[PDB]
């Protein structure tokens, strides 16, 4: 139609006019090229947008200016994210990195943890994905956002549990236990948080999971009336009987009782398994 | 001597564990000596160490009645003393105990 | 006496359903203005620093 041959045409145009202005050799040359990007925008050429647009701020750049060399540098990263995630990767670490030597820690924490999301959702890397999300937790915690730095410890708890080692689930369970009991309002759901890490204790040796259980029961006195615990004690019971159809049988009754998250039935299959 | 802190350990195999005796390394114990081994200020526990090959440098393995009975696990802390018997008053000259079925 | 009990109740839960339903997506609009008027003034403030510090560095060198 005429949008995309037009736009393309006058794109082409503002490019050109730029590379023979700079030639002569410059605002008007980052002003043309970022209305050519946008051209291309309105066109759905999200390839080669982003060049334009790093084009522009290496312009900007090279006259001091910092400042909106890094939010084009963002929107050009944006753009690359449908494109192509490393370009788009590389755009936002720079801006991470501008931003960083600025201050600006909260710009910084949202970067990584979009470059975090990008990197578990369209490649897959979760060790890389972790340690974007550790970095952001590490950011908020040094402003003091409680929630934002509870729900990145516990998103790297699961995935730790998921695929790595045991000790990072139990201690950041632990943690945020700690940290949301003694508040107010989470303290309805802080109960579950201490469960997962006992469970995450069945996975080394039931003696471990028994004194966790234990050492939770005696912190928490509203953990021992808690059907949760009932349950992990059952289940104690069904292992140390070496008895796979006590086990079944409880985590039938139970997911009757409630349905299941589908991480807790695969921690449990896991535990099961190795009931021997 | 003055005692040294170290990790319990899994028994390795069921005769040593039928034997009641904590399984040591070679280079750390030897066969016949005996031990106090502390998990608190007011858990002081006695032992009798047997060596094993299977133990590593610095850890002593326990069988699971021994865990049961001195509440020892697998992961924690404790430390073990050498500890000598008084065999002039702390001779056994009758001991009795009691016997149950282990399996119903 | 059933009947009019039963469908009481499951008139009342269907209604806070639906409202829930409605009010939590207008929440999430919501949450979606304030994060795009966040970044607008925080980018309004930055410019405004910018331009006052040229502002002050012309000035002096002027004077």
């Amino acid at each position: 139609g005429m949008d995309t041959s037009g736009k393309q045409a006058e794109a082409m145009a503002l490019l050109a006019e730029a590379e023979r202005k700079v030639k002569n050799s410059i605002e008007e040359a980052c002003e043309i090229y970022a209305r050519a990007a946008n051209m291309f925008k309105m066109a759905k050429n999200w390839s080669a947008a982003g060049n334009a647009f790093c084009q522009a701020a290496q312009l900007h750049l090279q006259l001091q200016s910092k400042h909106d060399a890094a939010t084009c540098f963002v929107d050009a990263g944006n753009a690359f994210k449908k494109a192509d995630p490393q370009e788009a990767i590389n755009c936002l670490m720079r801006a991470i990195e501008i931003y960083t030597d600025m201050g600006r820690f909260t710009i910084a924490a949202k970067h990584h943890i979009s470059i975090a999301e990008i990197y578990e959702t369209e490649l897959v890397d979760v060790e890389k994905a972790i340690a974007h999300y550790e970095q952001s937790a590490d950011y908020y915690k040094g402003e003091e956002s409680n929630s934002s730095a509870n729900k990145c410890l516990l998103k790297v708890a699961g995935y730790a549990a998921q695929l790595e080692q045991y000790q990072k689930a139990i201690d950041i369970y632990e943690q945020v236990g700690t940290s949301a009991m003694d508040s107010p309002l989470l303290k309805y759901s802080a109960k579950d948080y201490f469960f997962k890490a006992a469970l995450c204790h069945f996975c080394i040796d039931m003696l471990n999971a028994k004194l966790a259980v234990q050492k939770y029961e005696e912190l928490f006195p509203a953990f021992s009336d808690s059907r949760e615990c009932k349950l992990m004690k059952k289940l104690l019971e069904a292992h140390e009987e070496q008895n796979v159809d006590s086990y079944t049988e409880s985590v039938k009754e139970y997911d009757s009782i409630s349905r299941l998250d589908q991480w807790l039935t695969t921690m449990l299959l896991r535990i099961k398994k190795t009931i021997q | 001597m003055a005692g040294r802190s170290m990790q319990a350990a899994r028994c390795p195999t069921d005769e040593l564990s039928l034997s009641n005796c904590a399984v040591v390394s070679e280079k750390d114990y030897q066969s016949g000596q005996h031990v106090i081994v502390r998990t608190s200020p007011n858990h002081k526990y006695i032992f009798t160490l047997r060596t094993h090959p299977s133990v590593v440098p610095g850890s002593v393995a326990f069988s699971l009645p021994q865990r049961k009975w001195a509440g020892l696990s697998i992961g924690q802390e404790i430390e073990v003393a050498l500890y000598s018997f008084d065999k002039a008053k702390q001779c056994i000259g009758t001991m009795t105990i009691e016997i149950d079925f282990l399996q119903k | 006496t059933r009947h009019s009990e039963i469908i009481k109740l499951e008139n009342s839960i269907r209604e806070l359903h639906d409202m829930f339903m409605d009010m939590a997506m207008l929440v999430e609009s919501q949450g979606e203005m304030i994060d795009r008027i966040e970044y607008n003034v925080e980018h309004a403030v930055d410019y405004v620093e910018r331009a006052v510090s040229d502002t002050k560095k012309a000035v002096k060198y002027q004077s």
